Parts: structure tokens; sequence; C-alpha cells
RNA sequence: GUGGGAGAGGGUGGUGGAAUUCCCGGAGUAGCGGUGAAAUGCGCAGAUACCGGGAGGAACGCCGAUGGCGAAGGCAGCCACCUGGUCCACCCGUGACGCUGAGGCGCGAAAGCGUGGGGAGCAAACCGGAUUAGAUACCCGGGUAGUCCACGCCCUAAACGAUGCGCGCUAGGUCUCUGGGUCUCCUGGGGGCCGAAGCUAACGCGUUAAGCGCGCCGCCUGGGGAGUACGGCCGCAAGGC
């Protein structure tokens, strides 16, 4: 499924190597701090890969997550 | 690593004519280059084998280049190992 | 012998067996249960229907510290786990919020036989 | 000489005389260390995904700078000597890649 | 040679968070654990469940792929340094400098060995609980070597594509990773699937050949006896060739 709404899609020209973008890159994490796969990110194998590690970066700051606490449910 | 200015002054330092980037003295040259730089590297770092495959095969490429070079001009090819400092 | 009124209901949920701590803002418990301190022995414990009881048994003992509202944290897959959910929905106590906390690693300590081929 | 970019994220309780103080150190520490400065950029205090010794927030610091290879890690080291230090993260710059140009 | 690219290729140092165990404190009480069902076990010297603080070892969730890199073994948090291979564009330089490769040398998963560290989790042997006609097992509770680090050995494997390396030649289609370009498409290097000719005992292979050819290496010659005996070489031993 997952073709409800894309990431890439939403947001316009944006640095896919700039960890100090919170709103930027906090959309690419779910509910929880994971990393959306591509059928979501609805980015490609490269952009994809620049941008795990560009969260990892901010992860590791402080400025994003690792992991998040499940609402709802 | 190398940076451009120590290859380009070895280059220019064995090449045969002006422009000459291409002759067996400045490919074994550059060779040597890498293959002491290497060797450097792997007086610390001797557990790292999978560069010590690459200097095996630059060795190899070196002493095939110099055979060779013996061959053909085996005066270039005495003035190049005794500039070098290579066959001990 | 406190008069908390708002707090925090934990479910533990195992196939083994479900258990149900009630805390208050901070964290500190104040009653507890479990499918064995209710009737329950062997493998009943796992049951949904035990942990509905402990659930209820838990927020009851609760009620008695003169508790309104709680929120669930959720811990652990099991059976028992979405029941004891459903049993505080209205147990007599108004749920605010229900979130899974359940712990995960990132891949540090080799599971027992049992649980391998999966981590 | 390569071009680096320094996060250093600070103690949010700081005043500010002890703050001037670390900033000092900071600065006094890299031009030791051969680096030369290209620009800098303070965010200040910021909020935090996950609390950093038991803190909140966190005060952001960020210089790019240009400086000798063999040094860095050495500088980084320096940079983690102090108590009010939380982290520290030397980059080595890239050009930035844009999506949906 | 010049200018560029991708990458879990390798080595060293640093660093991040989740989880487990243990210790300290708080709150709290009669069980927890575990199975087909149980029991051993742990708990009133207060466990389990919950919060806070600390210590330590080991492995890196999501990204993650039908993906990538490496000659093979194999390689996955992040950062920096050192370093190997490789692909593309320009058509600049040398002028056959090539291919293969007995022996030699190096590398070589896991287990295992020596000395010294380290030791959270897991766990051969072992100690117990169950099941069974028995149960030297499968299931449950413990648990030592070991698994981790340094240095030195060992040299094996379903070490597998069960397919030696190099070169040339023989329809296409489709998906994918990574370059270049007059960027719908063309062109180059990888990874898959279906298939022309052809091959094959069949299964299947089919520009990533198991087709058509040439060069060089290794190997086979019915099954059991047997990877045994003997000899030699290697190893501290186990044992290997
Ligand atoms: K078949
Ligand atoms: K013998
Ligand atoms: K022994
Ligand atoms: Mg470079
Ligand atoms: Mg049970
Ligand atoms: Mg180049
Ligand atoms: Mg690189
Ligand atoms: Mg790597
Ligand atoms: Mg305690
Ligand atoms: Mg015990
Ligand atoms: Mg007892
Ligand atoms: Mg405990
Ligand atoms: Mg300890
Ligand atoms: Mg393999
Ligand atoms: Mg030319
Ligand atoms: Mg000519
Ligand atoms: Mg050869
Ligand atoms: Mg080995
Ligand atoms: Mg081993
Ligand atoms: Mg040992
Ligand atoms: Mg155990
Ligand atoms: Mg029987
Ligand atoms: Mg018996
Ligand atoms: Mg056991
Ligand atoms: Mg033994
Ligand atoms: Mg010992
Ligand atoms: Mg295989
Ligand atoms: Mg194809
Ligand atoms: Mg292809
Ligand atoms: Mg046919
Ligand atoms: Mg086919
Ligand atoms: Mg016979
Ligand atoms: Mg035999
Ligand atoms: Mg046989
Ligand atoms: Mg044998």
């Amino acid at each position: 499924p997952s073709r409800k709404a894309k990431v890439k899609a939403t947001l316009g020209e944006f640095d896919l190597r700039d960890y100090r973008n919170v709103e930027v890159l906090k959309r690419f994490l779910s509910e929880t701090g994971k990393i959306l796969p591509r059928r979501r990110t609805g980015l490609s194998a490269k952009e994809q890969r620049i941008l795990a590690k560009t969260i990892k970066r901010a992860r590791i700051l402080g400025l994003l997550p690792f992991t998040e606490k499940l609402v709802r449910k | 690593p190398i940076t451009k200015e120590e290859k380009q002054k070895v280059i220019q330092e064995f090449a045969r004519f002006p422009g000459d980037t291409g002759s067996t003295e400045v490919q074994v040259a550059l060779l040597t280059l890498r293959i002491n730089r290497l060797s450097e590297h792997l007086k610390v770092h001797k557990k790292d084998h999978h560069s010590h495959r690459g200097l095996l095969m630059m060795v190899g490429q070196r002493r095939r280049l110099l055979r060779y070079l013996q061959r053909e001009d085996p005066e270039r090819y005495r003035a190049l190992i005794e500039k070098l400092g290579i066959r001990g | 012998k406190r008069q908390v009124a708002s707090g925090r209901a934990y479910i533990h949920a195992s196939y083994n067996n479900t258990i149900v701590t009630i805390t208050d803002p901070d964290g500190n418990p104040i009653t507890w249960s479990s499918g064995g301190v209710i009737g329950y022995k062997g493998s009943r414990k796992g049951t949904p229907y035990a942990a509905q009881l402990a659930a209820l048994d838990a927020a009851k003992k609760a009620m008695a510290y003169g508790m309104q509202s709680v929120d669930v944290i959720v811990r652990g897959t099991g059976a028992g786990r979405e029941q004891a959910i459903r049993a505080l929905q209205a147990s007599g106590l108004q749920v605010k919020s229900i979130v899974d906390d359940t712990p995960v690693p990132h891949n540090g300590c080799r599971p027992k036989k049992k649980f391998r081929k999966a981590s | 000489m390569r071009r680096y970019e320094v996060n250093i994220v600070l103690n949010p309780n700081l005043d500010q005389s002890q703050l001037a103080l670390e900033k000092e150190i900071i600065q006094r520490a890299l031009e030791n260390y051969g680096a030369r400065v290209e620009k800098v950029e303070e965010l200040g205090l910021r909020r935090l995904a996950y609390p950093i010794a038991k803190d909140p927030q966190g005060y952001f610091l960020w210089y790019q700078v240009e400086m000798p290879e063999d040094r860095v890690n050495d500088l980084a080291r320096e940079l983690r000597i102090r108590d009010n230090v939380r982290r520290v993260m030397v980059v080595k710059s890239q050009e930035p890649f844009l999506a949906n140009a």
C-alpha cells in the first residue's frame, strides 16, 4: 500500500546533507523515532542512503529521537 | 596521502622529455612512491592484510616494468634503479 | 492512606501471565495485581479472562485509595493485553491515554535458544 | 588543511561569565591546534529529543573551520576535556545535496 | 596522465543510544517464573511489576533491499585519521611492456590450542526438573570451558554459483545499483529474471554460457575397504597435507 501520501512530494527544495535541520528531518520519522521506508519517504536509493546518515548524525547531536512511545492503541 | 604537487614533482623529475607522463621511468617512479608510502603505512597497521595485497600487486607491476626496461635498454634501467634506490 | 486521585496504570503482558501495577503520577506503585493474585495458578494466568480479573482487581484496590483518572502504559505482547486495557476502559476509572512502551533492544544481547532466529 | 564543521553542545544552565569562559576555552583550544575559523553560528538554547546529562535542553555552537588533518582528533579530545561540554562532533565539510530541484 | 564518482573493502583511535544483568535508594505485596500440562528454581533476609541513580560487558533496531563492497574467507550505530581495489569522461603519455602459472610465499568462517586480560547475555561438558517402556535426547531451571580483547599457533568446511583464470565471437526483452551525455532516450561498469541460435542424459544453461573458439593451470577413471594403514612433511596438542 502506502499510496496515501509521500514525504518527498510534500516538501520543496531542501538539503539532504543538513543534519541540523530538524523541521525537515522529523518528517522522515514515524510516530516512533523510526526512519521511514522508501515506500513512504518517496526518495531514491542514493537519497535515502544519505538521509539515513544525516538523521543518525542528528540523533547523536540530540536533535532527533532514537525511539518514541507509541500513542493511541 | 599523495598530494598533487608531490606527484607532479616526481613526474616532472623522471620525465624523459618535457610533457612525458607515460614513460617506463615515470611509471616506475610513481609506483615506487606508492610502494614506499604503503610500506610506511604497514609499518604500523600490520594487521591490515587487504592493503598488503595492494602492495604485492604494485611490487609485481613495478618488477615487470623494470624487467621490460632491463630487456630493452639496460643503460636507462641501470640509471633508473641507481636513482630510485631499488634492487638493494 | 494517600488519596492520589490521578495516576498511571502499567500493564505488563506475557504469554505466561498478565500483571498490572497502578502507580502515582511520579511512578511510585500504590497497588498491583496479576493472574496469580487472583485464584489462577497454572497456564490459566496467561488467559485474557485472568487479565480482565487482574485489571479489575488492581483498579478496585486503586479506588480504595480514592483514585479517578489513569494514564495506561502497555508493555509486552501477549494474550490478555487488549483485554486488560478493555477492562480498565470502564473499570470505574477514567482512562486518559493509552501508550505502548514495550521495550525493544537495538540488538545488544543474545536471546535464549527459544527466542533465536529473530532479533 | 581541510574544511571541517565543529558541533558543540553546551550546558544550558550557564550564566554569561561562565559561558564566555567556555567560549574562550574553545577559541583558544581551536587556535592552539592551528585551526583557522571560516565562520561561526550560535543557535543558543534548544530543546533536545532526549535528555543529555539529565538536561532537557542544550546550548548549541557551530564553527566551520579549516585545519590540518593530523591534529583533528586531538582537537576533538581537547574540546571534550571540559565538564560543561556535553557533545563534540567534528564533520568533514561537504557540498549540499538537494532534493526536488 | 588529467578531472571526477559510488561503496557494510581494510587498519587505528574516539564516541552514541536502546536493551539485559548486577549494586544503591524510593514506593509497594504474595507471588513470580516456566510448560502440552507441570515440576525443579527464585521470593517474608520483601521477589515479580513501577520510578530514580550507578557499574560493567557485548551487540548495533528503524534505514535494510529482490541493495552495496571485497580475490576468497567475509564486511553493517556514528565521527576523524591512515590505506587497498574499482568505475566513468578526456584521447594526453609509454609502445606488446601481454596471458596463465607446477613449486614457493601470503591470506584464510567456526571450533580448537598457548600466555595474559576480560566476563553482561548466551552456553558444549556438567548439575537438576519433567516426558518416556527407557530418555545418557527433544521441553524447563541452573551452569564451566567457550563466545569478547592483545600477542602467537591451528589451515579445516555444503571454504558453494557444488561452475579455475584470461581473451575474442554469437537475437532480444524486462527489473535494478552506480557513472557519463545532444537527459523521452543514448552510452559504459555491476547485480537479477524470461528467453534467439546453439548446447545438455535430463534438469536446465543461454553476452554474468553450461554456446562457438584459442591459451595456460588443477583434477577424475566402478562401489565398499578408506580419507583408513604405512612412510614423509607440518603442529605445543587436537590434528592437517
Ligand atoms: K529445478
Ligand atoms: K602417518
Ligand atoms: K586440552
Ligand atoms: Mg579523495
Ligand atoms: Mg503461566
Ligand atoms: Mg583518477
Ligand atoms: Mg571514498
Ligand atoms: Mg567499510
Ligand atoms: Mg530496590
Ligand atoms: Mg538463579
Ligand atoms: Mg521455597
Ligand atoms: Mg529485576
Ligand atoms: Mg561487573
Ligand atoms: Mg557467504
Ligand atoms: Mg594518444
Ligand atoms: Mg611514437
Ligand atoms: Mg598469476
Ligand atoms: Mg582460521
Ligand atoms: Mg574463534
Ligand atoms: Mg584462549
Ligand atoms: Mg541460561
Ligand atoms: Mg515411548
Ligand atoms: Mg526419569
Ligand atoms: Mg538448558
Ligand atoms: Mg575441555
Ligand atoms: Mg581460563
Ligand atoms: Mg551456496
Ligand atoms: Mg539483462
Ligand atoms: Mg549488464
Ligand atoms: Mg532452443
Ligand atoms: Mg534462461
Ligand atoms: Mg575393486
Ligand atoms: Mg574415500
Ligand atoms: Mg564412504
Ligand atoms: Mg580428515
